[PDB]
């Protein structure tokens, strides 16, 4: 097992849908290093690549999760805390 | 062309397995690649499995095979369909005693094509009813059926999603027939474990999709063989790995504990009989095996996480499972424990959620248990001659370690913790990396450690400073981070801080200590800045001569981000003073390399800090920014063609005003000039920040407004020019980004200013072409900018220039409202992410601020406007934007909305 920095927090989870749901949902991105379910249809992923990551934060969210027992529900998949800067080389910019 | 002659394709293939050379071997791989993306590519392949020379070409040829249609399936007539299938059959028949690596490929492109071929329904059971008494077939037949299941969720395949749910219940269906030839497998007398790990990669591979019945499982011979050879002490190691991954398999497959609780009772029991077979392999030096067993319990620890937290001790959260992991934690290598970490993550994590703190003295034991484990584990080698590296192997397990203890750390008690760890170092006559460990976890926690106990921490911190200099270097090294740590008990005990200085001086005079002891100053000078006034000679006089303590950049900006803060701290009479010495240095070194390899980057950042940081309260910097700005200037000016050189240049520049702020306008002409001039030739888009800063700092004074202007007009043919090219948004969204940072700057410090300018009209031009940018930041700046336009005519009406502003707008409004509005709906239709909608909406909101009757008008135009989607959703999203009556509902809206299409 390992860990990472690359990680985002997915919400609007249906009360049925398992952390291997959630796995099996954002694996469409890249590697899942760790994942966790917890009781408010809340998870976090955590991506082996950083690049991975924002594939999922692009392609992933507001998209059908249907967990393991068939429930639907329109996702949300957002960076947490602050998002990586976008293509091309770093600036340092104010920002919020 | 026509297809390569077979000589030429297998020479290629000899030198990609045998030619040692380098540009050799990446040569016939380009060739073979094309050959790959070729149409030939089918036949070459079929025809070197058909000759089958040898398993090289075999290899090739299977795996392009493989290639092709898990690429190229749609290039295929329907009617090849069933004859494809029917090579790879005979394929795999002919060649499956050839090399496994072979049967493999082959395997794998028969699965690929079994997901695509939907007019080859059942054939799971095809499959087995056509191999399965044929005793030679086996072996690939259970190939096939293991690749199968995996192959679902191949990213090489990326099946839709409505298709793959199909596809997995279709494989549920059968999930019985292939479970039936497993048992018929196994069903024989002293089976080797040649055939037994292919049942068990099969059964695992089945049971990883989700589709096996629990409850039959549960009473199963299967499982009972499983914990079977995962007991007997002569089962080899390659049985082992399949035997324990099968387990962790069927673990894993038990989602909800409560659906499939007979199979969960098999599993806990079975692996609960493994210890003894962990311990003889921790007996022997079988490593590999101990591993596995590491992961089997962890796997169980995992699959009982909720009944291990909600209801502990009892049942299904029988906690001799914790157990089974300190147990693994107590092993001497620490790549046994660490399999384990995210599991003690997920569980602390778990307990922390659901705030129920009455059942956490149960864990207490437990974390203290595993915390003493992970301390012996972070004990470096007696024999280790510098500082505890952090870069290598094993100095990223102590950081996984760290963090996991600051995690748990609450479980025990910080200050419990913090004072027990501390007791155990003199007792023994610790040898140094005992002691060095001790102090690294103590390191962990000591910033959450309460500062009400305050004598079992003060007097932790007065052990740590009448340590001699002749301890080893780790222990010098770690106890500086410690004390680095501990600030807050030096700013409640200041009597501290005059020995805690002391000893962070000593450490600093010492090469391989600097950076730590630099670290450690900067937070003594960030927590205890209230009153550290007479400490600052010492401050300055370190860095009067800062690169001679041989620091990493980051400690050295550290430093002298130290310094600044405390004389911010200063009496304001003395600041204006020191800080021209603090400069000086830098001014100084920079002068140097203006005469001078030269890289002023690190007294460009030098500087920078100083001035970001040195922030008193009233100006005494306004009267040192005259002493750096020709320096800078030359500095500038010598590196203008290097973008990173110049944004660093900026970057000091750009915290040196904000400094100062509406003071220091002896430095706005003449540096509007030479960014200006600069610009003109090197379109470096700092300067359109750099631009942004001075039009937010002095943008409302009305003396500099026309100069302000002057710069944006200036500025803008260049950047035109730049976003005019090919592709010029996507090759430049730094330039956009920053020039609409500019915009936004000048939008809302002098609006008017702008809109009755020439500039406004490309301006926004380039805005509503850029809504369709593909870059967050770039996209964020630009949104942000078409916000603050439209609000313009709608914010404080209770200032005179109101109406005018009003009519500004309200013309922009006139020209292009109807064009905005479409470009919006387009974006977010048919371009951006969906994060891009809350940016969108706020637009679409301030539109309605300033005439929602002509808005209706206009969004019914844009939906009206658009190449599935019934007429009934145009007009309930029309409905739901402008009966909106809080931003959050036009975002609702969109985001639904979005889903459509």
């Amino acid at each position: 097992s390992r860990r990472s920095e690359n990680r985002v927090v997915v919400s609007g989870l249906p009360p049925s849908g398992s952390w291997q749901d959630l796995k099996d949902h954002m694996r469409e991105a890249g590697d899942v290093c760790y994942a966790d379910v917890y009781r408010d249809g809340t998870g976090v992923v955590e991506f082996v690549r950083k690049e991975d990551m924002t594939y999922a934060v692009r392609k992933l969210d507001n998209t059908k999760f249907r967990s393991h027992e068939g429930e639907t529900a329109y996702i949300r998949v957002k960076v947490d805390g602050p998002r990586s800067p976008s293509y091309g080389r770093s600036r340092s910019r104010s920002r919020s | 062309g026509a297809k390569p002659t077979l000589q030429l394709v297998y020479q290629a293939v000899q030198a990609l397995y045998h030619d040692p050379d380098p540009s050799g071997k990446e040569r016939a791989s380009f060739w073979l690649g094309e050959l790959q993306r070729s149409v030939h590519a089918w036949e070459i392949s079929d025809q070197l499995l058909q000759i089958r020379q040898d398993v090289e070409s075999c290899y090739f040829a299977a795996q392009t095979m493989k290639m092709k249609i898990q690429t190229s399936f749609y290039e295929l007539p329907t009617d090849s369909h069933a004859s494809l299938r029917d090579s790879l059959l005979t394929h795999i028949q002919n060649l499956k005693d050839l090399s496994p690596v072979i049967v493999t490929q082959l395997a794998l492109a028969i699965a690929d094509l079994a997901l695509q071929m939907p007019s080859w329904k059942g054939c799971v059971q095809t499959l087995v009813e056509k191999y399965s008494n044929d005793v030679t077939s086996l072996p690939f037949l259970l190939e096939i059926l293991t690749v199968l299941p995996e192959e679902v969720h191949s990213r090489s395949l990326r099946i839709g999603a409505n298709r793959r749910t199909e596809i997995i219940e279709d494989l549920a269906f059968y999930s019985s027939t292939v479970v039936s030839l497993l048992m018929t497998c196994v069903e024989k007398a002293g089976t080797d474990e040649k055939m037994l790990m292919k049942v068990f990669r099969c059964l695992g591979s089945w049971f990883n999709l989700g589709v096996l019945d629990s409850n039959f499982m549960a009473n199963n011979k299967l499982l009972a063989l499983l914990f079977e050879v995962l007991q007997q002490d002569k089962t080899s190691s390659n049985l082992h790995e399949a035997a324990s991954d099968c387990v962790c398999s069927a673990l894993y497959a038990i989602e909800n504990v409560e659906t499939n609780l007979p199979l969960a009772m098999q599993l806990f029991q079975g692996v609960l009989t493994l210890e003894t077979a962990y311990h003889m392999a921790v007996a022997r030096e079988d490593l590999d095996k101990v591993l596995n067993y590491c992961r089997i319990f962890t796997e169980l620890c995992e699959t009982f996480l909720e009944k291990i937290v909600c209801t502990p001790g009892q049942g299904l959260g029988d906690l001799r499972t914790l157990e089974l992991l300190l147990i693994c934690a107590g092993h001497p290598q620490y790549e046994v424990v660490e399999i384990s970490f995210n599991f003690w993550y997920r569980l602390g994590e778990h307990l922390y959620k659901t705030n129920d703190e009455v059942i956490h003295g149960i864990f207490k034991a437990y974390i203290q248990r595993l915390l003493h484990a992970l301390a012996r584990h972070c004990q470096l080698e007696p024999d280790h001659e510098g500082v505890p590296e952090e870069t290598d192997d094993f100095g990223e397990f102590r950081m996984r370690v760290s963090d996991l203890v600051k995690d748990l750390i609450f479980l025990i008690g910080s200050m419990e913790c913090f004072a027990q760890l501390y007791s155990t170092l003199k007792e023994g006559n610790p040898p140094w990396e005992v002691t060095e460990a001790v102090l690294f976890i103590m390191a962990a926690i000591a910033k959450s450690v309460d500062p009400e106990n305050n004598p079992t921490l003060v007097e932790v911190l007065e052990g740590v400073v009448r340590l001699p200099e002749t301890v080893h270097t780790a222990v010098r090294y770690t106890s500086i981070e410690l004390v680095g740590e501990m600030s807050e008990v030096v700013d409640r005990n200041p009597q501290f801080l005059d020995p805690v200085l002391g000893y962070l001086m000593k450490g600093l005079c010492e090469k391989p200590l600097a950076s730590a002891a630099a670290k450690a100053i900067h937070n003594i000078c960030s927590v205890c800045r209230d009153h550290m006034a007479q400490h600052f000679n010492g401050l300055l006089e370190i860095a009067r001569s800062l690169d001679s303590f041989l620091l990493s950049p980051e400690a050295a900006v550290g430093l002298l981000k130290g310094t600044a803060l405390v004389l911010a701290r200063l009496p304001l009479d003395k600041i204006t003073e020191c800080l021209s010495e603090l400069c000086s240095v830098q001014v100084m070194a920079l002068k140097k390399l203006l005469s001078q390899s030269s890289d002023p980057t690190v007294f460009l950042d030098r500087l920078a800090v100083i001035f970001r940081h040195t922030n008193p309260i009233v100006h005494p910097c306004q009267k040192v920014i005259q002493e750096i700005w020709p320096v800078l200037s030359e500095t500038l000016n010598k590196h203008r063609a290097d973008n990173r050189i110049v944004e660093r240049c900026c970057r000091c520049l750009r915290f040196a005003v904000r400094c100062v702020g509406k003071g220091s306008a002896a430095l706005l002409q003449p540096l509007v000039t030479q960014m200006v001039n600069v610009y003109h030739v090197h379109q470096h888009s700092c300067f359109l920040y750099l631009g942004s800063i001075l039009v937010d700092e002095y943008g409302m004074e009305e003396g500099c407004r026309q100069g302000l202007l002057d710069m944006l007009q200036a500025l803008c043919i260049p950047t035109f020019q730049l976003l005019e090219q090919q592709n010029g948004l996507q090759n430049h969204p730094d330039t956009v980004d920053d020039l609409f940072r500019l915009a936004t700057r000048f939008i809302q410090r002098s609006p008017v200013t702008l809109l009755r300018s020439q500039v406004v009209i490309p301006i926004l031009q380039w805005a509503i072409a850029s809504t369709t940018l593909d870059h967050r930041d770039a996209n964020c700046s630009v949104m942000r900018f078409l916000r603050d336009l439209i609000h313009t005519g709608v914010a404080n009406d209770h200032e005179e220039d109101f109406e005018l502003r009003k009519e500004l707008i309200g013309q922009v409004m006139n020209q292009l409202g109807q064009q905005l509005v479409s470009q919006l709906l387009h974006t977010c239709c048919f371009c951006l992410p969906p994060y891009t909608l809350p940016d969108v909406a706020e637009v679409l909101w301030e539109i309605m601020q300033v005439d929602r009757p002509t808005f209706c008008r206009w969004l019914e135009n844009s939906l009206k406007g658009l190449p599935t989607v019934t007429h009934k959703q145009l007009t309930d999203f029309h409905k739901q934007v402008t009966s909106a009556e809080e931003c959050k509902q036009v975002c609702w809206a969109l985001r639904d909305f979005t889903r459509l299409f």
